[PDB]
């Protein structure tokens, strides 16, 4: 570790050091204050004998003059260690629990490495979250990239953590691990999924990285990439399925924009840098199976989307990198839908690959096509009339309507803390089609056994 | 000392050089003038410095001082009950030694009173290990609030010396003994404002703070240490509600912040709040609290350092273990003073021309407010709850400023003008606010009041959202097609809107209702609902009921104008509700 | 000085200087002998940079020198200005006696101590019954108008010039009128208007036409104010200040600002527009001890009509309330045409009341408001209907709409009605109502 105490400039959160020599490019440095202060710093530029370095804990009360900089002589980078199951961390992987430090196993960047095109393995198996809406006709499996889209108002830190504690792979004698990770939320966010994990026991198989909202922007964009490289840790090294929940994506975009105004840096669309597209899916593409290991790793982004807009950068790119997505909306909520899920505009590519006869009863396949079908044209029905009067509808198409009704109350509405089985998923799903009459069907001509 | 050369002067932007020795946000004094300035960048040894004041009129040549830290406040007695600007120069005084009714450039005045003579109470005997937040002794600073002086941040060891006795604000009151040496005590200690004062641990708030006000303590309801936020448009009684909150709430000190506000309605503050009342002593609300007051004509720098510096000083009485109030009205206006400051530095344009970092410079400003662990050995409590306005042009909240402030606070107060055109106040409108306390305020409320309190106000609540989706029916068409429990639903709906959500702050008895007060007079407004009810199912019809309780729902209507000594008078209508309904059952 | 060594733009370059200022005066001596003044943007080491206010032209670097005058702009104040009119630089345009100031005053003046401004609480008869009633100037407030090109702004500015009065009567109300940037024949119009009116002997004139120099737009509101907190707060009078066009001085922010090759901020507006506008408007209001006041009337024109443009935004945000004219009521020939509902007055409570207006003030004033607004929206939902609405039960309102539109606002520019005459009208156009609607007050009877 090399210090030097020939700072020569200081410009916004950025520092000159001159007078140097052996710094790399990325290279975490630390600033220590004249007044005995430490903050952790990055090299952004090295230029024959200096070295540009940006602050994280900012610039301000620096004296040039009588502070030091100490070249770590590494990037940022984590002990991964088979300990940090059921401890609370940094986004900088520091422990927030006060607990014993951990003895690492080794340090690994945090950016991590890409996988071999012809290393890389298709993702299965099903992965059950408890919650109906996503195991059919939105499913989950390992190794995907689902998304969650929500909105300030909605409730996703309620959906958030529901899915950690239900989240599990029946059956398997594989161990299932969760890496949570906050990014730029509240004290009381913090606090929330804290107090709900060590509640219900579900921090004794997670491994949690809190970045708050007054945490340094670098931080805060360090977080999820602290976060994957435990995952991958656990899941290629230990042969763990390990499931990956982010929140909040948008907090992390906002960081980088951020730090992109910081740098001088000339904006591509909406503000944001050009390159956020290649930075989520420097993130998103750290998912999936590698041929010859056990392990997977499994990505939950949860976004809330800007102004309810589908359309924005933030969103946009995600969609383009995460292979389908989960869709929260206000009018469900609104009407005391719990998880309000909109089954009709969400979408689950992979889904195909787990809904197994192997791995879910064959109804599945075919019951979530038929329960979309009849929702969807339950819900239409209500929408013209609606402007006519509903009244009674002609023919059935009120009993379209009616069933959808029933679908939002009983379906979707299991409840943030009800942890559904898939079985039990299929049968209610059923049970509405059975109230539905055997002669309108896009279902199985073997309705059995069951 | 170290004394710096200006080299270049353009515009706000002055550089000087010889001004190694200088730090980074250092405040210096700029010119012949000493106008005040603040250091941007370092070269060294030539200082980029932003001038808050008036360059007009210096050149190179002319000297530059840094006065060796950032922007601070002081912290001690005579801070309470005085009226400051942005950076906490007082007001009164500037008027006093410039003997002028304006602020002229390069005037500099100590915050606090340096010659007044204080008697400092020590409660702390000698001998005596300490450290920061350790209380000392106490100033029985103004006829409502104690000033306990404490242990400052980076103090630590043993008590050699302490006595009590007449002090000013700089005379050494206390020696402690510390590995560096013996280090003397004052009475006021400083602290930069940008810099959020350490704790022990920050504490959930779950305990609900009493404004008095019905609608906010029942149905959105903020605790101490939690964050509010109102839209405050014109006409909808933003201020009356403001005075309402400052002078009833339950906390010990409130810390008024106007950032940049217009001169006149600036105005409005300086002169009402003086004349407000504390309502247990009967002195001047000024006792209890610390008033910032800024106009837009004033120095950006001031205006965006306004929030700052009244959280400071809130955090200052917060480790006393004191429950604090901080009222910022407009932060609306303080994000402006931000984007401006954001030009002059040449920074990236974030959305809508605010900075890229204003999101997190708010989220920097409530995430220092909350319930706490002060620092000391007693690890007492503290609390910083704030309120803040919100003021978009077109009052729009889906703007940054209002966007990024609803992302981070709990509680939503929506103020509506069209409320208010219709004699409804407060003019909180009860479909669009929300209070994320709610759940936790009334397990709270439950168990203090030994009620089941928080299932009377989600059926308060359902009623009013019941009425809301009832009178899109009676439009489209008829009130008299609606069936009679429909009908008995809106006129329970009338009475929670009227006979509890409808509070006169003038008037003596309706301008503050206790917590006890409050569950019976919404106990006999939804008991009067569940008889009806029950005597509908009972044969009974509605206009039978409605022409046969205009006495009892007479009370009901008074119910708000009864003394708190005289409880009695509300729970009885209850009988009379029974009773009468009973006798309609026929 | 003869030691320029660059000359790019407006903007020259002096070097072996020592102990020039910013902001500070300069007069450049030509070849020719010509004097041009100009002011300092920016002092280095050595040299200084300057911005001719007559151009740039015809210079030689050489054979001309620059001189520095050791003080910036000033205005020479005297209670000899009434009566008198100047150019955007305060210099006589009316080629009378040069004016002997008592004292040079810096036209940036100084921030108000906000403990030591009072409140705005006497009401300002502008004789025109749109504002007087339903949106009331009062004594140290600053209300805006808002209108687009082509609209009679200029002709209501002129009204309000004329009208203007102060029932207390005394001490003695005074008329700052700052033109900015608008062509001869609008200027010559004020000319004309206030010399007739004799508006003039009670008023101070800064004329700055719209082919003048862009410096010169910007120092012109400033000139103004200067001389109104003068005679206000030095000599106890009154002081109604009227600014047009504001807007006019927004884009010579802008050619400025390009010329000094700033920044561009929000919307292509400087970031600094809003201190800069605010810095100028809040030099307005009533003083604790003091006798005199300064009240401010700024006139703006909204590029595309827009009301989210920058120019009305900010000035809205800064200024306590707007008087807006709209398109619609001018070419309907209302005079002059504004529409009270987006039309608003912070302080019009402060002002109005018994003692310093009748009773009944405020009443009619929320009566006019209410039942107007059902009268725009009867006309507007009339034409999908045709209108279903049945006249039978609803409404003369359209016609007391239409009436008070075509008989209350409109009542043309040289028109004055008195308070009194006001809020009588009020009653006769709100007779057409029934007690059905209320106003509502047992004061109803009291005055039908």
């Amino acid at each position: 570790i090399k210090e030097y105490r020939t700072i020569k400039e200081v410009v916004g959160p950025l520092m000159a050091v001159e007078k140097v020599s052996g710094v790399k490019y990325e290279e975490l440095i630390e600033v220590r204050m004249q007044n005995g202060e430490i903050r952790r710093g990055q090299v952004l530029e090295v230029q024959e004998d200096k070295a540009m370095v940006q602050i994280f804990e900012g610039t301000s009360g620096i004296c040039l003059k009588n502070s030091s900089v100490r070249f770590l002589g590494h990037p940022l980078q984590l002990g991964v260690s088979e300990d940090m199951i059921g401890r609370v961390f940094d986004g900088l992987g520091r422990p927030k629990d006060n607990g014993p430090e951990i003895l690492p196993e080794k340090y690994l960047d945090i950016n991590g490495e890409v996988i071999n095109p012809i290393a890389r393995d298709y993702p299965d198996e099903f992965i059950q979250t408890g919650i109906s809406a996503i195991d059919h006709l939105n499913t989950l499996v390992r190794g995907q990239k689902l998304p969650v889209f929500s909105g300030s108002g909605l409730p996703h830190k309620e959906l958030a953590a529901q899915i950690a504690r239900q989240a599990t792979v029946l059956d398997s004698s594989d161990d299932f691990a969760v890496v949570f990770a906050a990014i730029g939320i509240t004290f009381e966010e913090a606090e929330f999924f804290m107090e709900d994990f060590r509640q219900t026991g579900a921090i004794d198989r997670s491994v949690m990285f809190m970045n708050l909202a007054n945490d340094p922007a670098i931080e805060r964009i360090a977080t999820p990439r602290m976060a994957l490289t435990a995952a991958e840790y656990l899941a290629y090294e230990k042969g763990m399925h390990v499931l990956v929940i982010m929140t909040d994506m948008t907090n992390y975009a906002e960081a980088l924009r951020e730090i992109s105004a910081a740098r001088r840096e000339v904006p591509g669309r909406r503000g944001y840098p050009g390159y956020l597209y290649t930075n989520l899916a420097t993130l998103f593409e750290r998912a999936g199976r590698i041929r010859g290991l056990k392990g997977s790793v499994t990505q939950i982004p949860i976004l809330t989307m800007p102004e309810d807009d589908k359309t924005h950068p933030i969103p946009d790119l995600t969609g383009y990198i995460t292979e389908g997505q989960i869709i929260l909306t206000r009018e469900l909520y609104k009407s005391g839908i719990q998880p309000p899920i909109d089954v009709l505009p969400s979408l689950s590519r992979l889904k195909d690959k787990g809904t197994g006869a192997g791995k879910t009863r064959e109804d599945h396949a075919a019951t979530m096509n038929q329960l979309f079908a009849a929702y969807a044209q339950g819900k239409q029905a209500k929408e013209l009339a609606v402007v006519l009067g509903e009244s009674a509808l002609s023919d059935i198409d009120k009993i379209y309507a009616k069933f959808a009704e029933r679908f939002e109350n009983e379906y979707v509405n299991q409840g943030f803390y009800t942890n559904r089985t898939i079985t039990e998923t299929l049968d209610l799903g059923w049970e509405l089609l059975a109230m539905l009459p055997r002669t309108e069907l896009k279902r199985i001509k073997d309705d059995l056994l069951d | 000392m170290q004394i710096g050369k200006i080299i270049k002067v353009s515009g706000p932007l002055v550089m000087a050089e010889n001004m190694s020795e200088a730090c980074i946000q250092d405040m210096c004094l700029v010119g012949d003038l000493g106008v005040i300035g603040e250091i941007i960048e370092m070269r060294q040894d030539v200082a980029s410095i932003q001038v808050y004041e008036e360059t007009s009129g210096i050149g190179p040549g002319e000297p530059v001082r840094s006065t060796g830290e950032a922007l601070s406040v002081e912290l001690g007695p005579g801070i309470i009950s005085q009226m400051f600007d942005g950076i906490q120069r007082p007001l009164d005084t500037f008027m006093e030694v410039t003997q002028s009714n304006f602020l002229g450039r390069g005037v500099q005045l100590p915050a606090l009173d340096h010659e007044k003579q204080w008697w400092f109470e020590a409660t702390i005997e000698e001998g005596t290990e300490v450290s920061a937040g350790d209380i000392i002794g106490y100033v029985d600073e103004t006829k409502i609030i104690q000033h306990k002086i404490m242990v400052p941040n980076g103090i630590k060891g043993t008590v050699q010396k302490i006595e009590s006795g007449s002090f000013t604000i700089d005379d050494p009151i206390c020696v402690i003994e510390t590995e560096q040496g013996l280090k003397e005590l004052t009475m006021m200690q400083k602290w930069p404002v940008r810099r959020g004062r350490p704790i022990k641990q920050k504490l959930n708030p779950d305990v609900p703070m009493i404004t008095g006000q019905r609608v906010i303590d029942t149905f959105f309801p903020v605790t101490k240490g939690g964050a509010a936020a109102v839209p405050g448009p014109f006409g909808a009684g933003k201020t009356v509600v403001q005075h309402q909150i400052a002078k009833w709430s339950d906390v010990d000190l409130v810390v008024y912040v106007g950032c940049g506000e217009r001169g006149n309605e600036m105005t409005d503050v300086v002169n009402e709040f003086p004349e407000l009342i504390d309502p247990n002593t009967g002195e001047s609300l000024m006792e209890r609290t610390v008033l910032i007051a800024n106009t837009s004509n004033m120095p950006v720098a001031a205006r965006e350092a306004s929030i700052y510096t009244g959280i400071t000083i809130a955090e200052y009485f917060r480790d006393m273990g004191y429950d604090v109030a901080i009222m910022a009205d407009s932060t609306s206006r303080w994000a402006e003073a931000l984007r401006e400051m954001s030009g002059r530095l040449e920074e990236m344009p974030g959305d809508e021309g605010y900075p890229a970092y204003l999101g997190s410079r708010l989220a920097e400003y409530y995430e220092r407010s909350g319930r706490v662990i002060a620092l000391g050995s007693d690890q007492r409590e503290g609390s910083i709850t704030a309120i803040s306005a919100v003021s978009p042009s077109g009052g729009d909240i889906s703007e940054p400023v209002t966007q990024n402030t609803l992302r981070v606070v709990k509680v939503f107060w929506g103020l509506d003008s069209s409320l208010a055109q219709k004699r409804h106040f407060p003019s909180i409108n009860w479909i669009q606010s929300y209070s994320l306390y709610s759940t936790e305020v009334g397990r709270y409320m439950d168990q203090i009041l030994q009620q089941d309190w928080s299932d009377m106000v989600t059926e308060g609540m359902r009623i009013l959202q019941e009425e809301e989706q009832l009178n899109e029916i009676v439009r489209l068409v008829g009130i008299d097609s609606l069936s009679d429990n429909d009908r008995l639903t809106l006129e329970v709906a009338k009475s929670i809107r009227e006979d509890y959500l409808q509070q006169n702050a003038f008037d003596d008895v309706d301008t503050f209702t206790s917590r006890e007060k409050q569950f019976n007079m919404l106990k006999v407004i939804l008991t009067f609902g569940k008889e009806a009810r029950k005597a509908l199912s009972l044969g009974a019809y509605f206009n039978e009921i409605m022409e046969g309780t205009v006495a009892v729902r007479e009370r009901i209507s008074r119910s708000k104008y009864i003394p708190e000594e005289e409880l009695a008078k509300i729970s009885s209508i209850n009988e009379e509700i029974k009773e009468t309904i009973q006798l309609i059952v026929s």
